[PDB]
């Protein structure tokens, strides 16, 4: 009966920041007590190994992806324990259905997509607008003479 | 017996100051043997100079594989603007079961030039409320005659 | 008393016109204080590793490293694509410095390396650009077709 508060940060700027970077931060807390586990992320198929902060019960995952790649949407974080993670493993190395496997739980992380930049450009788009209305003379002449 | 390899490195172009910046800590095992009680502490970023956004900058690891690696990235927003150095991370782990603690160092990116908010703007922020106002200045001067020439059209040359 | 160890991380197999980012971790089995100055590396022909081929930016590093305690230093460089296909000694020196001033340099990788060249198809994106600007000169061509057609007529 795994209880967790899952925090999770993404980059939202990619103007400044090379790669969109990705992070969860999620408070474990066990019904049995156990502290320490070592906990196993999956990401799109992409398996991680959860990072363990040095309170009690305070676990991170971290992954980065290109900005081309980090495409808006939301992305699903399954966790794992030791025994279920081994499981996965053996599964996808048999090319079994992964989904078979139950995560310890799950977060869910919604990324809204990065900036970079104005699309409209006055060189193109501009001159378009302005051969338009000339264009629309144009035409208004066209339908008179005849 | 485990032998880590850590690097410390920035996951973004420029440091500006009032906006994210995102450190990314990997380490590799290149041991034949897997680390184990891996921890990494970064104690280089004061807090009256940096706020933690999102990750820890402490962590441990249990184990880390041979010919493995994990991946750690923490997101800090600077509070000062001007040059700031980022030293190496201390990571600490034992090559072998019941061996000596060994102490390492992580790479470091080196000295830094955090640009301030207001010159990253200078340099960067768009402008279109000045482009509608610039805009909206040249409309008399060109719209006036266009307005005179559709009279042209309109009154007699039908 | 230095003991010093490389990993490949990207680029392994070293592709022509591609980043290559190694990493090389220094430890200190000494007493005193080692200075890491600068990590070079250089290309050099493999029957001859004396004659340069190509040097790369040396990355002055500068850190102090205290006894027994280990640091860790990453490096890229690009192959160039007209010299892909041909095998090159790869030399990669640390530098470090007793407190005392003596200077001892140690080759982390001291090995031939195979260079494999890469091809890059037509790219659609330019004609995409070429596409849009020949659009904008298409309006102009269609008027000049109207404008033909009357005359024409």
């Amino acid at each position: 009966e795994p209880q967790i508060t899952p925090s999770y940060y993404t980059t939202s700027d990619a103007v400044i920041s090379t790669e969109t970077v990705f992070i969860v931060e999620i408070s474990l807390t066990c019904k049995n007590r156990v502290q320490n586990m070592a906990l196993y992320a999956d990401v799109s198929g992409k398996q991680f190994p959860v990072t363990r902060g040095q309170d009690v019960g305070r676990y991170q995952v971290s992954w980065s992806l290109d900005h081309k790649s980090a495409h808006a949407g939301t992305y699903e974080v399954r966790f794992f324990d030791e025994e279920s993670y081994s499981l996965l493993r053996k599964a996808q190395r048999n090319n079994e259905d992964i989904s078979i496997i139950p995560p310890l739980f799950t977060v869910s992380v919604d990324h809204r997509g990065t900036w970079n930049g104005p699309w409209v450009s006055t060189e193109v788009l501009a001159a378009a607008i302005g051969l338009v209305i000339y264009y629309l003379a144009f035409s208004a002449k066209s339908h008179i003479q005849a | 017996g485990a032998r880590l390899l850590a690097s410390k490195s920035l996951l973004n172009r420029y440091a500006v100051e009032g906006r994210d910046l995102t450190l990314q800590y990997n380490i590799y095992n290149v041991g034949s043997s897997a680390a184990l009680d891996v921890e990494l502490s970064d104690d280089s970023f004061p807090p009256e100079d940096f706020g933690i956004v999102s990750g820890m900058l402490n962590v441990k690891w249990d184990r880390i594989a041979p010919a493995s690696n994990v991946s750690h990235t923490v997101v800090l927003r600077p509070l000062k603007a001007g040059y700031f150095n980022f030293t190496s991370a201390t990571v600490t782990y034992l090559a072998q079961e019941d061996g000596p603690v060994v102490i390492g160092f992580t790479s470091a990116p080196g000295q830094g030039g955090i640009l301030a908010q207001r010159e990253f703007d200078r340099r960067f922020s768009p402008h279109f409320l000045d482009w509608a106002a610039f805009g909206v200045m040249t409309l008399p001067s060109i719209g006036i005659p266009l307005l005179l020439w559709y009279s042209s059209k309109r009154k007699y040359d039908t | 008393s230095a003991d010093t160890t490389i990993l490949f991380v990207k680029g392994e197999d070293f592709p022509a016109n591609n980043i290559v980012k190694f990493l090389v971790g220094f430890t200190n089995k000494g007493t005193e204080d080692f200075i890491v100055e600068s990590l070079d590396a250089s290309f050099r022909y493999p029957q001859d590793y004396q004659f340069y081929i190509q040097n790369f930016t040396a990355l002055p590093l500068n850190t102090v490293v205290p006894p027994q305690r280990q640091a860790t230093f990453e490096y890229s460089f690009i192959p160039a694509e007209p010299m892909g296909g041909r095998p090159f000694g790869l030399v990669i020196n640390l530098n470090y410095k007793d407190l005392n001033g003596n200077v001892f340099q140690d080759a982390v990788f001291n090995q031939t390396v195979t260079i494999i060249e890469r091809e890059d198809g037509l790219d659609g994106e330019t004609i995409f650009m070429y596409m849009f600007l020949a659009g904008l000169g298409l309006l102009v061509v269609v008027g000049l077709h109207q404008l033909l057609e009357s005359r024409k007529r």
